């Protein structure tokens, strides 16, 4: 009954794998991202499959997948 | 020789009713790792291909590979044929003129035997790589069906046009005009009503009502459907079976 | 003086459904005992014979032998007018040119009540003594419909072939040809289903699909069908109904 | 500017459904207390009225009066474009082309918006006042709807006839005739079937079954139907809504 | 919850109003009009709407409403 | 509620008539036929109505009617 899920994030020319457990909050994993782009949290809108995500859900609440992507754009209530 | 038993007798009427109203004369290719099935439309702009793979099958024998030329309106009326809780077997020899289909209740009492002439059918030239594509969605089938059923009544031509975050349908007509629009979402109580997006490319695309008409008969066969396109090839919508899938490749329309 | 109050007033119905089909034009004639109605198709191979004896009835009185001339059309429109919970009454006085059909709710609150013109219809030379028959079988009314709907679309015409512990059915047409095999079984749990064969002589007729399709309309009259076939007179297709029967004697094809 | 959200998207398609088969081109004019829509058939025997006040809605708005002329084929095919748990808003600005019907899901995932152009339907000189009337009835529109749509197989006419205590419908024609003859009475347990009715003067009146057929549909809106008779004005024929009405007045034939 | 109603009973070219409760037998209400007739309450049949009514019943049992009316009409089993 | 059943057990120019209880195996009324034919009991199909039967059975588990008949046929299995 596999616990952990392994995902990407990517924001166009860099990317970062990561593995967490399905019952984690990627509030860490996307500060994580953020950080080694040097930029705000806040300043990163981040996309899974065209839904808006934010830092408080899990892998199962978007119910994902292993390899699985969660793209990492700019700011815009657009956008 | 051909023997082929399925799983479940219902399931290769659900298959053709999946593809009848596209194209009448086809060749299904048996083989040792199963049945798959190409053909074109009239127009040229529709190219149906079928897989079966050996899972989808009780009990599966392809000695040689053998072509089956079959209207699909004859198969049709024999695949009336056949009580839901019957078995469903394909018999056939090597170089046939009949594929024999062959319907057996458990106890055995009411054997049906139908045995269809088979045709020579030209299938040529079917040239099938799918490059990359712009955009990757998959949502309910039968949503995609009443979104198509909907607009076809304003206009022989539906645009769908993708962005960010966004699926957008659009027809325009004489009447007026209508669009959905559609936003990726995950419920995750009930999950298979998700619609999810992959853009990489922003991409608008027409295509001819009449033709998605046809293509969302593959509702029968699953409840999900995945729509690829691509700003310079044919259009992917696909219904998977358990082991093979019903595609459809359509050709947009030009930009006048 | 006709009276005859239906037990069920829908049976009046199933009844005229089981037939208008083969025959438009039918005298009723009503006696003492009950009503009989024979007519005899067009091409004149087929005979239709009807038999509602007087259990039928809540209520019967005929004084003195009538004769009702209908058309089935006619007569079929004006039996939709009837609420499933109503009672049907038929009325009609001697030499009468009007049949009455009278509809009643238990309250009395909508009192229905048609008057149908009577015709003039010949019907004269209706020959019908049954020879004993080389096999008599039985089945479920449903699975003999079944069987027929569906060799139907292969050929015009069907076989029936009777040997030691064998029913086959065979269509053979141009796309194709199809066996149904069937064999008498009884089960003791549902004894509805069971299949029971008498050979006396093995059997080996054809039958003019187009009528075979008409007469199993018989099936909404009761749950089985009895079959009789000899080599040397028409075939006998039987559904009984608690006091009666409706008949079909049908001419077999010549062996060309 | 015209917006109006309606309590359930539903009712409108009943609305529409309840009377595109007497006329097809309406004016629904719309004010600052409701819609109202009044239209004449061809042959100019049938008057059609509706009244949809301000508390079918969600939610209402309409700053200046606007007239949205529309074809109810064009109308009845963007309803059938909606989900049952869907919102349906009417939008229209001052002097519009357009009417927007703009279809939601509680989740928003699901924005369908169409816009249907408008068109120019004269309507003119539409004279309204109902003397008071001989007779008025009601009775359940299901009763009322089956009375008609049997009698109509017999005739082109259907005679309406009142007397103390008894309304009489009544056709006759080629293959005959019928009379269903109804009594007023009530039921205190389901209250909902009674028959109800006021005679000052007994009436009797012939309709074209034609008209009749069509007015029935107006079935699906209510219960119930009042029907006003009299002797020197239109017959009406009334379907209440929560808040509004589908009227049909309906010249009765002449006396020959 | 009104538990009165209001009826009114009517020959013609004369009527009377009365108030009842709902559970009331419609008998003394008819003898009433059939006294100032100066008719047997025999000699009268009474119409709800169409509908031949007998003392023994209550505005509830014919399912009546406030301002309904009685029609009082002369014998016949026409009529 | 009938408890004993009629049958007939015939071969073509001789047969012969049967009581017996609803709830007994036909075995011994087999037997008896093919006694009186001089032949094996394992030498005769027996056919009811188009079904094979075999000895083990009762009237109730073929669900037989009074008057119904037995034939008793040569040994195939085709046949």
């Amino acid at each position: 009954p596999e616990t952990h899920i392994n995902l990407k994030v990517s924001d166009g020319s860099s990317e970062i794998f990561f593995k967490i457990k399905k019952t984690t909050p990627l509030r860490r994993l996307m500060e994580a991202f953020a950080k080694r782009q040097g930029k705000e949290m806040d300043s990163l809108r981040f996309l899974y499959d065209g839904i808006r995500i934010q830092a408080d859900q899990t892998p199962e609440d978007l119910d994902m997948e292993d390899n699985d992507i969660i793209e990492a754009h700019r700011e815009q209530i657009g956008g | 020789m051909l023997e082929a038993k399925f799983e479940e007798a219902s399931l290769f009427k659900r298959i053709i009713d999946g593809f009848k109203d596209c194209v009448q004369l086809v060749n299904f290719q048996c083989k040792e790792d199963g049945i798959i099935a190409q053909a074109v439309d009239d127009s040229r702009v529709l190219l149906v291909s079928l897989e079966i793979g050996v899972e989808a099958f009780q009990e599966y024998r392809c000695d040689h590979p053998v072509t089956l030329g079959m209207d699909l309106t004859s198969l049709s009326k024999i695949l009336r044929c056949g009580n839901n809780t019957d078995t469903l077997t394909l018999i056939a020899d090597n170089t046939p003129d009949s594929i024999i289909l062959l319907f057996e209740d458990t106890k055995k009492d009411r054997i049906a035997e139908y045995s269809l002439k088979l045709m020579d059918i030209d299938a040529d030239f079917l040239g099938i790589e799918e490059l990359q594509y712009d955009s990757t969605l998959s949502l309910p089938s039968s949503e995609f069906s009443k979104i198509v059923r909907d607009l076809s009544q304003l206009s022989d031509s539906i645009n769908i046009m993708i962005t960010k975050e966004t699926i957008k349908f659009v027809a325009d007509g004489d009447i007026g005009s209508g669009s959905v629009i559609i936003k990726p979402f995950v419920d995750m109580e009930h999950p298979e009503t998700s619609i999810k997006l992959e853009m990489d490319q922003p991409v608008d695309l027409t295509f001819g009502a009449k033709y998605l008409l046809d293509i969302i008969k593959g509702s029968s066969l699953s409840d999900r459907v995945g729509i690829r396109l691509s700003s310079e090839a044919p259009a992917l919508f696909q219904f998977d079976l358990k082991s093979g899938f019903l595609q459809f490749f359509l050709a947009p329309k030009f930009n006048d």
